[PDB]
């Protein structure tokens, strides 16, 4: 992966056109997104008052 | 260069016509056989037409005779890693009441896992159990459903090419040149067709040479680093785990990616062992440094010395000491070919101006012949003892060929003819004799050895005592007188020495 919607990600020597690529992503509050492939999730209820 | 071992098996076997107005040919089909030749020779195939006086030839060039094997199968084995994940979803429904998979549900993907990718590959999605309570993540004393998916990856992308074989039949290279002008090369096998090029189906024959340490060997090679090795490899898809033969795929394009549709794995290639909602996967796939002895390019097992010969469609070779095999003849087949014949040959005459070489030995005696004619390559030399045919050019040039002689002083009169006109030539010169070279350290055999002339192994009385005399009676008398004088002097010296040793002790 070199560029995502006109955003520089890595340093490559040959560019091309955008291509559909299935990949997961998540936001943490920064500008750009973070894509990941190997991740372990855990669902906790905690009986919070927000639910 | 030179040529020998003529056949002329199907002379005058054409059914042509006027030839498009002036002269042409239609077809020349038959069957012939070429005997064994030494590495670095040419086997000419001269045709004879009933109408045309002369025709062209077909030279067969052999450079190396290496010990290779056949190609039973071909596949690529990529490198794999250990990747896995897990989840800790709560039941919260009637899905994880007692058991997560009712009887056979293995597709544990609720449209959320990362398995639907092009870089993941394929694997086995299992399930596990969890605990209950405030510390376990839920609010019910009941086990939870924990699903896990494991898959292999290949970050680097090392590609290997393995080709199992258990024949190891002799083979060689052939640089064939057609009489029309096309020159190509191909690698024939011991009894296997060599992709016949417009009728010519010359094959190579062996002598059923025995082996000593060739039982389970393959030709596994590497593509990126171009590293070779010799080690017992696996068999076709039906294999056993414990040695080479890990997850394969269809082709080289399917080797960088471990996706499905071409990749085949049997069972028990990746282990999983979880303790508490972790699902950590350990590696059990053996690397390259886990197989048996795993010989490399430098191999000296027995008399065979396996090397890496730079060649197409094959990178495995090897050459033991001089074997001097019995027969290595070929089998040339004909299906269809034509050659343009002019039938307009005119007067031509040549002569001999140089003669040199060895005795009846490996390289032979090279004799250069000079000719002059108006056509391009209308010539055919025939003489007693040996027959040699070659090609010339238009005009006057120099051409060097080699012949086989069985006499020290080569002084005879051969007949030379270029097409239809014939003439006479003569040879006069001095030749030498060279024996079979010996073995020396630092030098190893490259391809093979065919044969060495070791029949006579005796000095001929005619050639000997020739340069010492030249007159012969005078020389013999002088040598005898000198020998007698030297013998008398040495006897007198010995008598004086014995007299000095006896007395004055
Ligand atoms: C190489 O394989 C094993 C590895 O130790 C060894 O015992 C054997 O003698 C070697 N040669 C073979 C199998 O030809
Ligand atoms: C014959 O061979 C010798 C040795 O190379 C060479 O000097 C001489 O020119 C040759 N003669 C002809 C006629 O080719
Ligand atoms: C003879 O050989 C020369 C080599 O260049 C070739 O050009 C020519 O066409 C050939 N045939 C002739 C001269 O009839």
């Amino acid at each position: 992966i070199c560029k995502i919607d006109g955003v520089v990600f890595n340093q490559c020597e040959g560019e091309s056109l955008p291509q559909p690529f299935d990949v997961a992503w998540m936001d943490v509050g920064h500008s750009h997104k973070i894509i990941m492939r190997e991740h372990k999730t855990k669902w906790v209820q905690e009986s919070s008052s927000k639910d | 260069e030179s040529c020998d071992e003529m056949v002329h098996a199907d002379s005058k076997l054409v059914s042509c016509r006027q030839g498009s107005g002036n002269m042409k040919e239609c077809v020349t089909t038959g069957r012939a056989l070429l005997p064994a030749v030494n590495p670095g020779q040419e086997a000419c195939l001269h045709f004879t037409a009933p109408g045309s006086p002369d025709s062209k030839c077909l030279k067969i060039k052999v450079k190396r005779i290496n010990l290779k094997c056949k190609k039973s199968s071909s596949y690529f084995v990529p490198d794999a890693r250990s990747r896995c994940t897990s989840v800790r979803r709560c039941r919260w429904a009637g899905d994880c009441q007692s058991g997560c998979p009712p009887h056979s549900t293995s597709n544990s993907f609720s449209d959320d896992w990362a398995g639907k990718m092009d870089r993941a590959g394929l694997g086995f999605s299992g399930c596990s159990d969890g605990c209950g309570g405030a510390a376990c993540g839920c609010f019910n004393a009941a086990p939870s459903c924990i699903f896990w998916r494991k898959w292999v990856e290949n970050p680097h992308g090392i590609i290997w090419k393995v080709s199992p074989c258990a024949a190891w039949v002799p083979s060689a290279v052939i640089e064939l040149t057609m009489p029309s002008g096309e020159v190509r090369t191909f690698h024939p096998m011991s009894g296997i067709p060599t992709q016949v090029f417009k009728g010519v189906s010359v094959t190579y024959l062996g002598s059923d040479m025995e082996v000593s340490g060739l039982t389970d060997l393959c030709e596994i090679e590497e593509l990126k680093s171009k590293k070779l090795a010799l080690a017992p490899c696996n068999q076709a898809g039906m294999g056993v785990v414990g040695k080479v033969g890990e997850i394969q795929c269809s082709s080289e394009e399917s080797a960088r990616t471990i996706k499905k549709d071409g990749c085949i794995w049997n069972a028990d290639l990746v282990g999983i062992e979880l303790r508490v909602d972790d699902a950590v996967c350990y590696s059990k796939i053996t690397s390259v440094e886990a197989v048996a002895n795993y010989s490399a390019i430098p191999t000296t097992i027995g008399g065979l010395r396996f090397e890496r010969s730079h060649d197409s469609l094959g990178k495995i070779s090897g050459s033991p000491l001089d074997i001097t095999a019995i027969r290595g003849s070929f089998s040339v087949n004909y299906r269809g070919l034509r050659l343009s014949l002019s039938e307009i040959t005119a007067t031509c005459t040549g002569e001999v101006t140089n003669v040199s070489g060895c005795y009846s030995c490996m390289t032979g005696a090279k004799v250069s012949i000079k000719l002059h004619s108006s056509k391009n390559s209308t010539a055919h030399v025939r003489c007693k003892g040996d027959e040699t045919a070659f090609s010339v050019l238009e005009g006057v040039h120099s051409y060097t060929v080699s012949l086989s002689f069985d006499h020290a002083v080569v002084d005879e009169q051969c007949q030379l003819n270029c097409g239809g006109h014939e003439s006479q030539v003569t040879l006069k010169g001095n030749l030498i004799f060279l024996d079979v070279p010996k073995f020396v350290d630092g030098s190893y055999m490259q391809t093979y050895h065919s044969s060495v002339p070791t029949g006579a192994n005796i000095p001929s009385p005619t050639d000997w005592l020739n340069a010492l005399f030249g007159r012969w009676i005078l020389g013999v008398i002088g040598v005898l007188l000198g020998g007698l004088a030297l013998f008398f002097l040495i006897m007198s010296l010995f008598k004086l020495g014995t007299k000095q040793v006896f007395r004055s002790r």
